[PDB]
């Protein structure tokens, strides 16, 4: 119940870098893993939409907020 | 109460997060098939090629044989995988 | 049925090419980057008068090094070690 | 899970039957979905060499609704072998003389242009009425969501929703209409 | 600014709403504790990890082979500890970092079996009437790896 | 610990059979040192020599070294080999009923969960096994009887903990 | 040229990575020539490298024919039975040493298309995907267009 | 005839609106730029190719620093349509003798001297 562009965008918007080969392998031999990934992608999409609509103040998405590095 | 996807097949959906926010965790328990969602077990060339095609819903081209060239080109000792 | 003159990209008549949204967005972002570069290129720091000889020493040193490397252009040396080891092609055992 | 080798393979490489319905819907989206389901694209193990597909059954092909004015614009022409046999029949005439051809040609053109096109077409079935054979009916499994949403005429909104919708203007009390 | 319900008054997609942050964090902590207890009880079986080695993400499980197209300078028969894992799990639970996971959380044990070479690859270039005919054979190095097991700790 | 004595004995006989022994001997260059007659050496003499070498390693090294060798070779030779394929059985329904009686008497209500097609010569039925309104396992199959047999086999696997989701090993 | 060349799936000879590690190299037979300029490298190797190579791994036995040969060869046998009879005609000591090390490191597996550089025995853990996945089940499993 | 395209003086004249839009400022301006070629040298005149070769931008998508002086300013403007320019602002002091092995460029021009591999 998702699309490839939005799914890839939501997966990239979570610091969860995963190539396409591993994604296909999981979808083939691990339906539950891909289901959880799709759920996380939909949650990130909804959080981003809510943020763009209300500009946050001050949730900033429980799943968003990338981990900074130095 | 929120649910990003309908938990009515394959497994449920429960996205989790650690206190440090560095690793994501999930809990996808498999869904069991209910008891009321089941049912009780109840208790010559041309014509032959056409019948086979109608039975297998395939075309009438692959049914015919091939020459010895393709027969010999076929590998009888394929690589055993798994 | 669409018969047109030879070669569609030259001559008196050519097939009319139309622009899409991809090329439009590409040109827009390119113009934005160009305007950013223009803005960044509108604030000097030395005003020319302050750069009448602040690094000529480095240029002279680099030129001297290049000249020394060029003048060093000479054939290699020679040694008797290789000429004597070449005789080992007939190394014999007992 | 477990599942032995041969049974697991036969299960993962099995052919499933689907059901599609028209009734005031466009044929393009229906044909696209039928081709996607026949080529096996819907499955995660899609490939041409694997020969993965699923039968697609469409019913009520006579109640198809076109968009715009395609009923008197789309010309389904076809030239024969003999000369002068350039037939240029419109969509309305082709549907009146053959209501099981529009979606057929749509799915034929949507599917790839390879030798598997004929097999994928033979895997598909069409019916211009609600009557379906018993074998196919028993073979059908599940029903994917329909494409269009149906505009719903005024004779289905119920009086409750009609009353809930407030007016917008006030015609004169002495208007002869 | 009321808008009567029409075919375009509101968007077509369902307007969902997210829960509160306090309850969300509470549920997150509860699920984390549940997963930690499940891991401590030893309920998992046959773990799998996506090891990003040799610039490639391999869906590693257990007792599987891997062949890399380069040299690592390691004597055949030495244990190796891989890192950069970002997708660990098994059944009824999963784990993934942001991106990489903690070192003390995952431990991938691997070994070296052999260091062979690739089959004779042929290189060739040709052009039209330009007398261009170039040929070359290449035999890049290869290796073999075997992941013994994938341990896990309750570090959460 | 959930496996019976018969299954354990059958698995031991399979591992100590002839095919795996011959494979291990030919992969360990043991056939090149077998002082036997009529080359190639038959499987019986090869297995005898292999067991003699095992006994020699035992009498020389010790029990721990021999156990480690066994775990590393024989137990490793049965990694991909799924259950039943190594220990052939007949009528899995009988074994399932016996295991249930040993646990709790309850006739498994064989019920059809999902079916693909029908009378098309290429069906796919998902036969289940309801144990007091509580499914314990399931498995697909071509026909109905074959599907029920596969479901019973998967149920036996789950009961014995031999499914693919088991533990790899402890080295 | 894969279609006109045999292939083989990636796999091991005995899963040595799991338990103990066994050297796949069996024996090595060197055919060095006493009198001849076509085996100076092999002679220097057998002189001041073969001993070190043999002592670095006592699980391999090496032979030295030392017969009147015109082209020095090396027979690298393996446990499975493969044989790699290569030639070392005019080669430096370092090259011969590297070749011997490579032969000892590799296994008897053929040198052809490996196809799929991975041999996952049990790739499915959460249940292999089948057409009846991620789908619900109606009441009593009533197929579409079913009254009773 | 396609001559050498010149640029007038009214172009390079940052206005208050431009300064407000971006982060740069007139007083105390940057001293170095971050040149990064984003366009190929082909399909361009020969003098532009020579300028690109002199600037040292053979491999595209590569960072480069040059002096912010009138001469280099004009040299950059000559190919402005083929390179990306950005200021090199150092949050901390310049790289000392001790801060030369652990460094990083980082996007948006931010040369960090304490480049580590750990999370905040
Ligand atoms: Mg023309």
């Amino acid at each position: 119940g998702l699309k490839y562009p939005a799914l890839i965008g939501n997966l990239v918007k979570c610091q969860v870098e995963l190539n396409r080969k591993v994604l296909a392998d999981l979808a083939i031999y691990e339906p539950k893993t891909f289901k959880s990934l799709a759920a996380l992608a939909s949650r990130r999409r909804h959080e981003g939409f809510a943020a763009a609509l209300g500009d946050g103040k001050e949730p900033e998405g429980i799943f968003s907020r990338v981990v900074q590095y130095h | 109460t929120y649910s990003p996807l309908p938990d009515d097949y394959n497994c449920n959906v429960e996205l989790a997060l650690t206190s440090d926010g560095r690793t994501i965790v999930c809990y996808h328990p498999s869904v069991d098939i209910p008891y009321e969602h089941t049912k009780p077990i109840p208790r010559e060339e041309g014509p032959m090629i056409e019948q086979l095609s109608k039975m297998f819903f395939t075309t009438k081209h692959r049914w015919y044989p091939h020459g010895r060239y393709h027969r010999c080109r076929k590998n009888l000792n394929p690589p055993k995988d798994r | 049925r669409g018969r047109i003159p030879g070669r569609q990209w030259i001559g008196k008549h050519r097939r009319p090419r139309f622009v899409s949204l991809r090329a439009k967005q590409n040109m827009i972002r390119r113009l934005e980057i160009e305007a950013e570069n223009h803005y960044w290129l509108s604030m000097p720091y030395m005003t020319r008068e302050q750069e009448r000889g602040h690094a000529a020493v480095r240029r002279r040193e680099a030129f001297e090094a290049i000249k020394a490397a060029a003048t060093s252009k000479f054939p290699p040396h020679r040694f008797i070690a290789d000429q004597l080891d070449h005789l080992n092609v007939t190394k014999k055992w007992s | 899970s477990s599942f032995s080798r041969a049974p697991q393979q036969w299960a993962t490489f099995a052919r499933i039957w689907y059901l599609l319905d028209g009734k005031m819907q466009p044929p393009g989206k229906l044909a696209a979905m039928a081709s996607i389901r026949l080529q096996g694209l819907h499955k995660p193990v899609y490939h041409a060499l694997s020969d993965c597909g699923d039968h697609v059954v469409i019913m009520n092909t006579r109640h198809i609704a076109f968009s715009g004015n395609k009923w008197e614009q789309k010309v389904y022409s076809s030239h024969t072998g003999y000369p002068g046999g350039f037939r240029q029949v419109t969509a309305a005439q082709l549907h009146l003389r053959d209501p099981v051809a529009i979606v057929k040609l749509a799915i034929y053109g949507m599917l790839p242009k390879n030798l598997h096109r004929r097999t994928m077409m033979e895997r598909l079935h069409l019916f211009p009425d609600e009557y379906i054979p018993e074998d196919i009916l028993k073979n059908l499994v599940e029903e994917l969501p329909q494409p269009r949403k149906i505009p719903k005429r005024l004779d289905e909104y119920t009086q409750e929703e009609i009353d809930a919708f407030p007016r917008l203007w006030t015609p004169p009390e002495d208007y002869r209409l | 600014g009321y808008v009567p319900k029409t075919s375009l008054s509101s968007p077509p997609w369902p307007e969902v709403v997210l829960p509160d942050p306090v309850e969300e964090t509470r549920h997150h902590a509860e699920v984390v504790k549940k997963v930690n207890e499940m891991i401590v009880t030893g309920q998992y079986g046959r773990l799998f990890a996506v090891v990003h080695f040799a610039s490639r993400q391999w869906k590693v499980t257990s007792e599987d082979l891997i062949l890399i197209g380069n040299e690592l300078d390691l004597a055949c028969g030495e244990r190796i500890r891989l890192e950069k894992v970002l997708l660990v799990g098994a059944d009824n639970f999963t784990l993934l970092g942001k991106p990489l996971l903690g070192k003390d959380l995952v431990r991938v044990e691997a070994t070296v079996i052999e260091k062979t070479e690739s089959w004779p690859r042929i290189i060739m270039r040709f052009r039209k009437r330009k007398n261009f005919k170039k040929k070359r054979i290449v035999t890049t190095p290869q290796t073999v790896l075997r992941i013994n097991s994938i341990e896990i700790a309750p570090c959460l | 610990p959930d496996m019976p004595t018969e299954g354990i004995k059958n698995l031991v006989d399979f591992l100590t059979g002839e095919e795996v022994v011959c494979h291990v001997a030919r992969n360990l260059a043991v056939e090149q040192l077998t002082l036997s007659e009529e080359f190639p050496v038959p499987p019986a003499v090869l297995q005898q020599t292999f067991f003699a070498v095992i006994g020699a390693l035992l009498q020389s090294s010790g029990p721990e070294r021999t156990a480690l060798f066994i775990r590393d070779f024989l137990i490793t030779q049965m990694t991909g080999k799924e259950l039943f394929e190594m220990w052939k059985i007949i009528n899995p329904m009988g074994l399932l009923v016996e295991e249930l009686k040993k646990r709790n008497v309850s006739a498994p209500e064989s019920r059809l969960t999902r079916q693909s097609g029908g009378t098309t010569a290429l069906p796919l039925y998902f036969v289940g096994l309801y144990c007091d309104k509580k499914l314990i396992a399931e498995g697909p199959g071509e026909t109905v009887l074959v599907a029920e047999e596969e479901a019973a086999r998967v149920a036996l696997r789950k009961l014995y903990g031999f499914t693919e989701n088991r533990r790899p090993w402890n080295y | 040229t894969a279609r006109g060349t045999p292939s083989r799936f990636l796999a091991s000879v005995l899963h040595n990575g799991l338990g103990r590690y066994v050297q796949q190299l069996q024996r090595l037979s060197f055919s060095v020539s006493r009198d001849g300029a076509s085996s100076r490298g092999a002679r220097e190797f057998v002189e001041r490298e073969v001993i070190d190579f043999a002592r670095r791994n006592p699980g391999v036995v090496i032979y030295v024919n030392s017969r009147p040969c015109c082209v020095p060869r090396v027979v690298a046998e393996y446990l499975n039975g493969a044989v790699r009879e290569e030639s070392i005609h005019c080669k430096s000591v370092e090259e011969i040493s590297t070749l011997v090390q490579k032969l000892a490191d590799q296994s008897g597996l053929d040198v052809i298309r490996i196809r799929k550089p991975f041999h996952t025995d049990n790739p499915s853990i959460q249940g292999q995907w089948h057409p009846f996945t991620n789908k619900p089940t109606t009441f009593r499993g009533l197929r579409p267009r079913e009254v009773q | 005839k396609f001559t050498r395209s010149r640029i007038p003086e009214k172009v390079f004249q940052a206005s208050p609106e431009d300064h407000e839009k971006y982060g740069g400022d007139p007083q105390n301006p940057h001293k170095l730029h971050i040149v990064t070629r984003i366009k190929s040298t082909r399909r361009r005149p020969y003098w532009e190719k020579d300028i690109i070769k002199m600037l040292g931008l053979e491999k595209a998508h590569t960072p480069q620093v040059h002096k912010n002086i009138p001469s280099v300013n004009a040299k950059l403007k000559v190919v402005k349509h083929l390179i990306r320019i950005k200021p090199l602002k150092l949050p901390q002091g310049l790289p000392a003798e001790e801060n030369m092995s652990n460094t990083c460029l980082k996007s948006t021009g931010e040369l960090v001297v304490q480049w580590h591999l750990k999370p905040v």
